[PDB]
């Protein structure tokens, strides 16, 4: 299964200049466009190779839809000042979500777009591509408005249209990466807290996709519970990394095992210290 | 007047070999609202070439980024990373370790 | 490809 996803952000910034409108785009967990009104030059601008590949018909059409949304956005900075009764003085957010999930055939799974203002959700368009879940009294002015002027009919036609066509067409572009899962490679640290307890690292680096499971265990007994496990974070080469630590008591060691499960590993692969 | 703040971890992208060339990164997410000032620092000092990624969020409307920049980590030279936001009393340091 | 709406506003 994959997906295409952009996400929006449009922020008012009285006395600073008009709102900020930053637009990026992923295939899966791949970053591949971006736009940013703050730049030197606004256009579309590519941040995956494979889409490089793309002509100035796509460039200039997504910059051009880029500029609009843009402006479209700032008015509804405005509007929304209106519907929450707020001052021209505070800065505020709009972020919204929208895009296709396809499954391994290629069929249209599920279709998406949901929003928030300043971080609360404001408006869903739901599962059935046919209706709004609104979060507020604001928000409800938006339903009808929207469903006045048959905007699900028009976003539920990108979705099941040129949404899937093109994260198709991505995938296929981008099948070298897209469709080639990157195992980790893996390794477990060892360093002494004291004479009597010493911490064990499992190292997950350059995997993708992101999702991953990282666990350590002590005579086979899971120590979840136990476990340091950070957040996901970006290699910054469009691969991943993470870690798992415990501390142990010095000379249990031997006896802890870390296990690691990714896609691009064909087994569950287990590791230990190796002094 | 939502506002969440940021969590930051600082790190490398590959595992550190005093003299051999890598990237130090300071990822900074689940924030909110989207301002915020991140400074890479080498003993102290702010490095002036730093590039970031583009501003986008988690599916709980929490931001994200990731500050990088080319280092030679080195045994005696210091690495951090700075953070500012609205939630932030005083900005947050938080040093490189290069075990995490 | 982005969607392609037509001044859809709040
Ligand atoms: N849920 C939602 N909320 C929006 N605005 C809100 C929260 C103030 C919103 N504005 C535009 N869209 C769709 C129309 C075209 C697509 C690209 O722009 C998305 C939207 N979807």
């Amino acid at each position: 299964s994959h997906s295409m996803r952009y996400f929006y952000t449009a922020m008012s910034r009285p006395g600073r200049g008009e709102p900020r409108f930053i637009a990026v785009g992923y295939v899966d967990d791949t970053q591949f466009v971006r736009f940013d009104s703050d730049a030197a030059s606004p256009r579309m601008a590519p941040r995956a190779p494979w889409i490089e590949q793309e002509g100035p018909e796509y460039w200039d059409g997504e910059t051009r839809n880029m500029k609009a949304s843009a402006q479209t956005y700032r008015e509804n900075l405005r509007i929304a000042l209106r519907y929450y009764n707020q001052s021209e003085a505070g800065s505020h957010i709009i972020q919204v979500m929208y895009g296709c999930d396809v499954g391994p055939d290629g069929r249209l799974l599920r279709g998406h777009d949901q929003s928030a203002y300043d971080g609360k959700d404001y408006i869903a368009l739901n599962e059935d591509l046919s209706s709004w879940t609104a979060a507020d009294t604001a928000a409800q002015i938006t339903q009808r408005k929207w469903e006045a002027a048959r905007v699900a009919e028009q976003l539920r036609a990108y979705l099941e249209g040129l949404c899937v066509e093109w994260l198709r067409r991505y995938l296929e572009n981008g099948k070298e990466t897209l469709q080639r899962a990157d195992p980790p490679k893996t390794h477990v640290t060892h360093h002494p807290i004291s004479d009597h307890e010493a911490t064990l690292r499992c190292w997950a680096l350059g995997f993708y996709p992101a999702e991953i499971t990282l666990t350590w265990q002590r005579d086979g007994e899971d120590q979840t519970q136990d476990t340091e496990l950070v957040e996901t974070r970006p290699a910054g080469d469009r691969t991943f990394q993470k870690w798992a630590a415990v501390v142990v008591p010095s000379g249990e060691e031997q006896r802890y095992t870390c296990h690691v499960q990714h896609e691009g590993l064909p087994k569950p692969l287990t590791l230990r210290w190796e002094p | 007047m939502i506002q969440r703040t940021p969590k930051i971890q600082v790190y490398s992208r590959h595992p550190a070999e005093n003299g051999k060339s890598n990237f130090l990164n300071c990822y900074v997410s689940g924030f909110h609202p989207s301002d915020i000032e991140v400074d890479l620092l080498k003993n102290g000092e702010r490095i002036e070439k730093v590039e970031h990624s583009d501003l986008s969020f988690s599916k709980d409307w929490s931001f994200y980024l990731l500050y990088y920049t080319e280092f030679t980590p080195t045994e005696k030279d210091e690495y951090a990373c700075r953070v500012n936001h609205v939630t932030l009393s005083q900005p947050k340091i938080v040093k490189w370790d290069r075990d995490m | 490809r982005v969607a392609q709406l037509e001044q859809v506003y709040i």
